[PDB]
C-alpha cells in the first residue's frame, strides 16, 4: 500500500528538513537546497497496516526547480509547506497550489506552516485562511520542536485509506541479537568512540 | 544509454527518451535518480523545444509529452517573440491540432487529461503572446468549434477557465500592469459571447463533466464579471436549484453562490435585494431537501467522512458564512424570512459542533460577527436568543487554553459578547456543566480544564455582584470536586484549575482581604508540593494574582500589623526552599512587581534590601572568598551559585526597573570584577584545552555568568531614569569590564550578548558619551565584521546584533563614524552592502535601514568635504547594489525597502544634494549636470547587467522610474514592470507609460 | 513488548555520530525502557519516538559496553552498540543518549550496570 506524495513551497521552508526528520529523526540546521527533486520512501505503521508514502520533496528555488509541475504527475497527495517567519513564503502559497492542482485536481492536500517554535512569527494565525475555500487540512508545524510534526502524514493516511479512525501503532519490536565484540575490531572501535566522546552534542541547552 | 537522449549531434530517439521517463516516473533508487538528472539537463537545453513537436507526434508515453509541452512553455514565456511569425502560427497550429484530436477521441479524453489540461494551458500561453492582437478569430472559432462535440465544447470551458485564471486572479506579479489591462479590456471586450455559451450549456446541458466544467470556468467569471450577467439572466436561479439538486455539481454551484454573495451589488434596489433572498431560499430548501435536514448531526456525517462530504460541509461553511455577514439585515426585517433565517443560523449551529479545528474558526469568525452585531445593534439580540443560547454550549465545550493565544482570544470575545446579552444562561450553563463534573457523568481532566478556561474567559462581564455569588459556587464546586478526588494526579488537575479560576478574578480578589491572603498562603504550601506542574501554576498564580492586585500587598490592611509585602518576605527562605531557582527567580520578580507599588523612596530601598538579603549574603560571602582565593571559581556548584544570583538579580530589576538602582549600585563594581575573573578562566581554559573547552559544562557555566552579568545591566539601563547617573557611576566600568575582553578573546569565546548590551547604551544614553561611542566602534567593529564576512551562516547571533549596534550608533552618534579613518569607513558602506545581500531578514532590514539613515545623514551634512568624497567614492555602489538586490529574485520580502533607498538615492540627484560631478573629467561634457549622467550610467549598467533588454525598453523603463522619484507606488509599479520585462525577450517599452 | 517486565523508563534524546560529518545526528526523542525478557530474562534498551512510535533503539545491554561522558555535557552518556536493530538488520552504532538532568543521566548509568549484572548470569 504505497502512496506518492509531492511536497512543495518556497525554497529555505524545510521541506527537506521535514522529511529528513521522519526518514532517520535527525535534524539538518544546515541549508543545502533541492536539485529538482529528492525522492524517499517513508513507511507508517497504523491499526490498518503500514503505509508507504514515495515522498517527492522538491525544489523552492526557481533556478533549482528542474521539472516542476513535471513532479506533480500521478501524485496521490501534496504538502504545501510554507514558513511563519517568511510573509512571501505565504504570499507564494497560491501559486504552488494552482502549479499543483492544474496537474492533480482531486487529492487530499495539507498546508502547513512551518518553523513555529522561532518566536518572532511573521504570519499570524489570523492572516492564514487559503486553506477555507481551496479545502486544505492545515497545521502549524516545527520540524525542529516536533510540534505536529506527525499530523500532516496521520491525516493524509486517514484520506488515502478512507478510514477515519486509523491511527499510528508502534511497530511489533524483536527480540534483539546478543554478539560478542571482535577482538580484531576492539582497537578500532576505542578510536571511534575517543572521535565521539571530544565532539559536542548539539542545542545543550534543549530540554532533550 | 540514457545519457544519449543529451546529445543533440544525432536525431533524438523517441524510444530512449520514453525509457528514460518511464525510469524516472516508474524506476526506483538509483536508476530513477539517473533518469531525474537526464530529463532535467535535456529539459533545460536551450534548443530542447525544436524536439517538441517530434516527440508530441511520435512518443508512446504521455509522460514524456507533459515534459515536451513544458519545455514549449518555456519558449513561449521566455523568446516567444524571437521567433518568425510563420514559426509561431505553425505552433499555435500544432498546439490547437494536439488539443482538438485528443477530444474527438473518446479513450484519450477520459484517461489523458493531465496531457489536455496541460496542453490547454499551453494554448493560454501563446494566447498572454497573441491575443487579441495577433489572433482576433480565437474567440468566434472556440464559440465555433463548441457545437461540433461534447469532449471540445468540455476542453474549451477548461481553456476559457485558464485564460480567467491567467489574465484576472494571476497577473499582478507576471505581466506588466499595461498587458493585464490589455488582456482583462480584451476578454471584457469579448465575454457577451463566451457568457451566452456557458448559459447555453447549462441551460440545455445534459452532460454532468460539461456541466462541471461550465460552472469550474464561472466560478473564475464571478472573480471580475458585472452583476448584471447573474442578476438580469436566469443564471441565479438554475444555480440556486437545478444544480444544487444534484451532487455531481453541488460542490461547485456552492463555490459559484459563495462568490454571486460577494459580487458588486446596487444597495437601493428592492428587486435586487429580493433576487438576494431568493437564491438564498433556494439553496437551503434545496439543501434541506436533497442533503440533510436542519436536524442532522453534521459532526457525525464530517467524522464518518464518506466521500465528498467534509469538503461539502466546509462549502457550506462558507456559503453560510459569507452570504450571512453580508445579508443577514435582509432577512431580518420581515417575518416570512424569520425561519430562513433561523434554519440558516441552526445549519451554522450543527457545522459549528464538527470536530475539525479549521472549519471551527471558520464558522466563529462568523459568530463573532454576529455577536458583536446583536451586543450593538438596536431590536436585533430577540431574534437570536436561541441560536445564542446552543452557541454558550458550543463556545464552553470548545474552550481551549490561554497559549493558543489567536483561538482563545476570538473564543473569549465571543464568549464574552454572549455572556453580556445573557449572563443568566451563561451562568446556569457552566453551573450545570460543574455539576456534570462532581457528579462523574462528563469528568475527564481535558473536561475539567476546558470548563476551568471558559469560566475564566468571561472574568469581568458580570456585576461585582453577581460575580461574588457566581466565583463563589465556582470555588464550592472545585473545593467539593478536589476531596472527593483520590490519587495526587486527580488532586493536582483540580487544584492547578482552582488556582487557575482564582487568578482570572482579580476583583474578587481585591474586594476580599481576607480570601486573597488565604490564596497566597495556600499558593505558598502547594509551592513546597513536588507533584509534577504544582510548583509552576503556584508561582504562576503568584505572580498573575500580584501584576493585578499589588497595591493591596504594599498598603496595611486593616486587622494586619504590617503590609503583607512584608510578610512574604520575612517568609522568603522557607516559602521558596523547595523551588527550582527558575520558580524562585519568577518569586523574587512577583516581589520586585510589589515593591515597585510603593513610591516612598526611603521605604522602597528599605524593601529592596531587605527583598535581596538572600541573595547579597550568599553574593558577600562568594566575593570574601573570590577576592580571598580566585581558584574558588573553578568549582562546578559556586559557578551555579553566582549566576543564580545574577539571574534573582535580573528577575528583580525586570519588575523594578529604574526602582533597581540601590541593588544594582550595591553589587555593580565586584560584579564587573566577577566579569574580568570569570573572563580570564574562559580564556586560560580555551589555552589549556582548545576551542573544544567552550562546549564543556564549566566554561558554559561561566559564560552564563558573563550573559546574566550582560543582561543585567542592559535591563537596568533599558529602563532607567537617571541617565546622568549611568553616564556618572555604570558606562565607564562597563566599557573598561566588557570591551577589551570582547576583542582579546577568539572569536569563538565572544559573546553576542557585548554587542546587544552596547546597542541598549549607545541607545539610552549614546548622545551623552561621544567619546564611549567611538570607544565601542573601535572595540567591536572590525574584528566582529571579521566573524560574519566570510559567509551567509557563521555566528548568526553576532551577525544580527553587528547590525543592530550600527544601525542605532548610525542613528544616535554618527560622528562616530566621522572619527572612523577612512579605509574603516570603507569597510562600514562594504558592511552595509553585505547586510542587503542577506537571505536573513533581520540583517537585510537592518541594512536597508542603515542604508536609507547613512543617506539622511550625510545628506544633512550640506556641502562640505566629507559628504561631497562620500557621494563620489560610494553613490553608484549604493545604487548598482541596490538595483542588483532589486533584480536578481534571491531578495523579495526586501522590495519594499529597496525601492524606498532607490527612491532616495535618485531624488539626491534630482534635488540637487549632490554638488561635485559624479563623473571624472573627460568621461562627458564637462557642463553636464549628475541627473542626465545618472541616466547615461544606468541605461550602461542594465545594458550591461541585461543585454537580451533592447535600448528603447532601458531608457523607456529608465524615463518612467526617474520621473516617480517622489511617488513610491507609481515607482514600484515601473520596478515590477522591469522585473516582469527582463524575464523575457522583446518586452513593448511603452509599457513604461503605464497610468 | 507484553512477554517483557519494565525495569526502567526515563525521556532521553538518542544520537548516532556519523564519522564521515563528523557530528552527532538525532535519531530520535521519547522513552527509554529497560525491557526483562521473561523467558530469557534479558534486558534490552528499547526506545520509541513520540506520535510515530518508531523504535529508534533495540539492542541488549551487553555486559562489555560502557557508558562515558560526552566532553560537551553532564547528562549524557556515550557507549558503542556492537548490535542494533531499529532500522533492520543489526549494525554497529556510537550511540549518545541525552537525559533532562544530570539527576536523571546517573540514575540511568545505575540502572544501565544493574541491567548489565542481570545480563551476566
Ligand atoms: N527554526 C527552525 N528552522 C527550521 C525548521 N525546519 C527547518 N529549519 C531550517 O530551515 C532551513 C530549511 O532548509 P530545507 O529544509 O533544506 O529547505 P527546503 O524547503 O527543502 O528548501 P529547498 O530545497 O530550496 O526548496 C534549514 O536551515 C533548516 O535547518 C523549523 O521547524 N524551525
Ligand atoms: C457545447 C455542447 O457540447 C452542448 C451540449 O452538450 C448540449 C447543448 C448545447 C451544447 C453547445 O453547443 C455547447 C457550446
Ligand atoms: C483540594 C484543594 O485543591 C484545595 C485547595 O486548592 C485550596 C483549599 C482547600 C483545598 C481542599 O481541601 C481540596 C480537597
Ligand atoms: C525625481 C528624479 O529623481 C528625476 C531624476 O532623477 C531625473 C530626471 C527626472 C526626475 C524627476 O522628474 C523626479 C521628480
Ligand atoms: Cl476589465
Ligand atoms: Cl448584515
Ligand atoms: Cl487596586
Ligand atoms: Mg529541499
Amino acid at each position: 500500500v504505497q502512496f506518492k506524495l509531492v511536497l512543495v513551497g518556497d525554497g529555505g521552508t524545510g521541506k527537506t528538513t521535514f522529511v529528513k526528520r521522519h526518514l532517520t529523526g535527525e535534524f539538518e540546521k544546515k541549508y543545502v537546497a533541492t536539485l529538482g527533486v529528492e525522492v524517499h520512501p517513508l513507511v507508517f505503521h497504523t491499526n490498518r497496516g503500514p503505509i508507504k508514502f514515495n515522498v517527492w520533496d522538491t525544489a523552492g528555488l526557481e533556478k533549482f526547480g528542474g521539472l516542476r509541475d513535471g513532479y506533480y504527475i500521478q501524485a496521490q497527495c501534496a504538502i504545501i509547506m510554507f514558513d511563519v517567519t517568511s510573509r512571501v513564503t505565504y504570499k507564494n502559497v497560491p501559486n504552488w497550489h494552482r502549479d499543483l492542482v492544474r496537474v492533480c485536481e482531486n487529492i487530499p492536500i495539507v498546508l502547513c506552516g512551518n518553523k513555529v517554535d522561532i518566536k518572532d512569527r511573521k504570519v499570524k494565525a489570523k492572516s492564514i485562511v487559503f486553506h477555507r475555500k481551496k479545502n486544505l487540512q492545515y497545521y502549524d508545524i516545527s520540524a525542529k520542536s516536533n510540534y505536529n510534526f506527525e499530523k500532516p502524514f496521520l491525516w493524509l493516511a486517514r484520506k488515502l485509506i478512507g478510514d477515519p479512525n486509523l491511527e499510528f501503532v508502534a511497530m511489533p519490536a524483536a527480540a534483539p541479537p546478543e554478539v560478542v565484540m571482535d577482538p580484531a575490531l576492539a582497537a578500532q572501535y576505542e578510536h571511534d568512540l575517543e572521535v565521539a566522546q571530544t565532539t559536542a552534542l548539539p542545542d545543550e541547552d534543549d530540554d532533550l | 544509454s540514457m545519457e544519449g537522449i543529451l546529445d543533440f549531434s544525432n536525431d533524438l530517439d523517441i524510444a530512449l527518451l520514453d525509457q528514460v521517463v518511464s525510469t524516472f516516473y516508474q524506476g526506483e533508487g538509483v536508476q530513477q535518480k539517473q533518469a531525474q538528472e537526464i530529463l532535467t539537463k535535456f529539459q533545460d537545453n536551450p534548443d530542447a523545444w525544436e524536439k517538441a513537436d517530434q516527440i508530441l507526434q511520435f512518443s508512446t508515453n504521455p509522460q514524456s509529452k507533459f515534459i515536451a509541452l513544458s519545455i514549449l512553455d518555456k519558449l513561449i514565456t521566455r523568446k516567444w517573440k524571437l521567433l518568425p511569425n510563420d514559426h509561431r502560427i505553425g505552433i499555435r497550429n500544432f498546439v490547437v491540432g494536439m488539443i482538438i484530436s485528443m477530444c474527438q477521441d473518446d479513450e484519450v479524453f477520459k484517461t489523458q487529461k493531465n496531457l489536455i489540461n496541460k496542453s490547454d494551458l499551453t494554448l493560454v500561453q501563446i494566447l498572454k503572446q497573441e491575443w487579441p492582437q495577433n489572433w482576433p478569430e480565437f474567440i468566434p472559432e472556440l464559440i465555433g468549434s463548441s457545437s461540433s462535440s461534447v469532449n471540445v465544447c468540455e476542453n474549451n470551458m477548461i481553456v476559457l477557465k485558464l485564460l480567467s485564471e491567467e489574465v484576472f486572479d494571476f497577473s499582478a506579479e507576471q505581466m506588466t500592469q499595461a498587458k493585464a489591462l490589455h488582456l482583462k479590456n480584451s476578454m471584457s471586450k469579448e465575454f457577451e459571447q463566451i457568457f451566452k455559451l456557458c448559459f447555453q450549456v447549462l441551460e440545455q446541458g445534459s452532460s454532468s463533466s460539461l456541466i462541471v466544467a461550465t460552472l469550474e470556468s464561472l466560478l473564475r467569471y464571478l472573480h471580475w464579471i458585472p452583476y448584471r450577467y447573474i442578476y438580469e439572466t436566469n443564471i441565479l436561479e438554475l444555480l440556486s436549484t437545478k444544480f444544487m439538486t444534484s451532487p455531481d455539481t453541488r460542490a461547485i454551484t456552492l463555490k459559484c453562490l459563495t462568490e454571486v454573495s460577494n459580487l458588486k451589488i446596487p444597495q437601493d434596489n428592492d428587486l435586487i435585494k429580493r433576487q438576494t433572498v431568493l437564491f438564498f431560499q433556494n439553496t437551503l430548501q434545496q439543501i434541506a431537501t436533497s442533503v440533510m435536514p436542519v436536524t442532522a448531526d453534521l459532526k457525525a456525517t464530517y467524522a464518518n467522512a464518506n466521500g465528498n462530504d467534509q469538503s461539502f460541509l466546509q462549502d457550506l461553511a462558507m456559503f453560510l458564512t459569507t452570504y450571512l455577514a453580508r445579508n443577514r439585515a435582509l432577512l431580518e426585517s420581515d417575518e416570512s424570512l424569520r425561519e430562513l433565517l433561523l434554519n440558516a443560523h441552526q445549519y451554522l449551529i450543527q457545522l459549528s459542533k464538527i470536530e475539525e479545528r479549521e472549519l471551527f474558526k471558520t464558522t466563529l469568525d462568523y459568530w463573532h460577527n454576529l455577536v458583536a452585531d446583536l451586543f450593538y445593534e438596536p431590536l436585533k439580540k430577540h431574534i437570536y436568543e436561541e441560536i445564542c443560547s446552543q452557541l454558550r454550549l458550543v463556545i464552553i465545550e470548545n474552550m481551549v487554553r490561554p497559549e493558543e493565544i489567536q483561538l482563545y482570544k476570538s473564543e473569549r470575545e465571543v464568549l464574552v459578547y454572549l455572556t453580556h446579552l445573557n449572563v443568566i444562561d451563561t451562568e446556569e450553563i457552566m453551573i450545570s456543566k460543574l455539576a456534570r463534573q462532581i457528579d462523574g457523568s462528563e469528568w475527564s481532566w481535558h473536561n475539567i480544564n476546558t470548563l476551568s478556561w471558559a469560566i475564566g474567559s468571561i472574568s469581568g462581564t458580570m456585576s461585582e455582584k453577581t460575580e461574588k455569588r457566581f466565583v463563589v459556587t465556582v470555588i464550592k464546586d472545585l473545593l467539593g470536586l478536589c476531596e472527593q478526588k483520590r490519587g495526587k494526579d486527580n488532586k493536582a488537575v483540580v487544584a492547578r484549575d482552582i488556582m487557575y479560576v482564582v487568578g482570572e478574578y482579580p476583583r474578587f480578589l481585591k474586594a476580599h482581604w481576607n480570601f486573597l491572603r488565604t490564596v497566597i498562603l495556600k499558593l505558598f504550601e502547594f509551592m513546597h508540593e513536588t507533584h509534577e506542574g504544582v510548583q509552576d501554576m503556584a508561582c504562576d498564580t503568584f505572580i498573575k494574582i500580584v501584576q493585578k492586585c499589588k497595591y493591596h500587598f504594599v498598603i496595611q490592611q486593616p486587622r494586619e500589623s504590617e503590609p503583607f509585602i512584608q510578610t512574604i518576605i520575612r517568609d522568603i527562605q522557607k516559602t521558596t526552599a523547595d523551588l527550582q531557582p527558575q520558580q524562585v527567580h519568577t518569586f523574587y520578580k512577583a516581589c520586585g512587581i510589589i515593591i515597585s507599588e510603593e513610591r516612598s523612596v526611603a521605604e522602597r530601598n528599605r524593601l529592596l534590601s531587605d527583598l535581596m538579603q538572600l541573595p547579597n549574603m550568599a553574593w558577600d560571602t562568594i566575593v570574601e572568598q573570590s577576592t580571598a582565593n580566585p581558584t574558588l571559581l573553578l568549582d562546578s556548584e559556586t559557578v551555579k551559585i553566582i549566576a543564580n544570583i545574577i539571574k534573582t538579580n535580573v528577575a528583580v530589576c525586570t519588575s523594578m526597573g529604574a526602582d533597581f538602582y540601590p541593588q544594582l549600585g550595591h553589587i555593580y563594581y565586584n560584579m564587573l570584577q566577577l566579569y574580568r575573573a570569570v573572563s580570564s578562566m574562559i580564556s586560560t581554559q580555551v589555552a589549556a584545552e582548545g576551542l573544544i573547552a567552550t562546549k564543556t559544562p564549566k566554561v558554559r557555566g561561566l559564560r552564563t555568568i558573563k550573559k546574566e552579568i550582560l543582561k543585567l545591566v542592559e535591563t537596568y539601563i533599558s529602563k532607567a531614569r537617571n541617565l546622568d547617573d549611568v553616564v556618572k557611576v555604570l558606562v565607564e566600568p562597563l566599557l573598561n569590564a566588557v570591551l577589551e575582553d570582547y576583542m582579546n578573546n577568539v572569536p569563538d569565546a565572544r559573546d553576542a550578548e557585548v554587542l546587544n548590551c552596547m546597542t541598549t547604551v549607545v541607545e539610552k544614553v549614546g548622545h551623552m558619551i561621544p567619546q564611549g561611542v567611538i570607544l565601542i566602534l573601535q572595540s567591536v567593529f572590525e574584528c566582529t565584521l571579521d566573524m560574519i564576512n566570510k559567509d551567509f551562516t557563521e555566528y548568526p547571533e553576532h551577525r544580527v546584533e553587528f547590525y543592530k549596534l550600527l544601525k542605532v550608533i548610525n542613528e544616535k552618534s554618527f560622528a562616530a563614524f566621522l572619527e572612523l579613518p577612512p579605509a574603516a569607513f570603507k569597510l562600514f558602506v562594504d558592511a552595509i552592502c553585505w547586510a542587503f545581500k542577506h537571505n536573513n531578514r533581520d540583517v537585510e532590514v537592518n541594512g536597508l535601514q542603515i542604508a536609507l539613515d547613512l543617506v539622511k545623514n550625510i545628506e544633512r551634512m550640506g556641502n562640505v568635504p566629507f559628504a561631497n568624497e562620500f557621494h563620489k567614492n560610494y553613490f553608484f555602489i549604493f545604487v548598482s547594489e541596490t538595483f542588483f538586490v532589486l533584480t536578481d529574485s534571491d531578495h523579495k520580502s526586501g522590495f519594499s525597502k529597496q525601492a524606498l533607498l532607490l527612491m532616495k538615492l535618485i531624488s539626491l540627484v534630482y534635488d540637487n544634494k549632490i554638488s561635485v560631478p559624479l563623473y571624472q573629467e573627460a568621461e562627458v561634457p564637462q557642463g553636464t549636470s549628475n541627473q542626465v549622467y545618472l541616466s547615461q550610467y544606468l541605461a550602461n549598467m542594465l545594458s550591461n547587467a541585461f543585454p537580451h533588454l533592447t535600448s528603447e525598453q532601458i531608457a523607456s523603463f529608465l524615463s518612467a522610474l526617474t520621473k516617480q522619484c517622489k511617488d513610491l507606488v507609481v515607482f514600484k509599479g515601473t520596478l515590477r514592470d522591469f522585473l516582469v520585462q527582463i524575464k523575457e525577450v522583446g518586452g513593448d517599452p511603452t509599457d513604461y507609460l503605464f497610468a | 513488548e507484553e512477554d517483557e517486565e519494565v525495569l526502567y523508563k526515563v525521556r532521553a534524546k538518542l544520537f548516532r555520530f556519523d564519522a564521515d560529518a563528523k557530528e552527532w545526528k538525532e535519531r530520535g526523542t521519547g522513552d527509554c525502557k529497560f525491557l526483562k525478557n521473561k523467558k530469557t530474562n534479558k534486558v534490552r534498551i528499547l526506545m520509541r519516538r513520540d506520535k510515530t512510535l518508531k523504535i529508534c533503539a533495540n539492542h541488549i545491554i551487553a555486559p562489555e559496553y560502557t557508558l562515558k561522558p560526552n566532553v560537551g555535557s553532564d547528562r549524557s552518556w556515550v557507549y558503542a552498540c556492537t548490535a542494533d536493530i531499529a532500522e533492520g538488520e543489526a549494525e554497529a552504532f556510537t550511540f549518545a543518549i541525552r537525559f533532562g538532568s544530570k539527576e536523571n543521566a546517573d540514575k540511568f548509568k545505575e540502572e544501565f550496570e544493574k541491567a548489565q549484572e542481570i545480563n551476566k548470569k
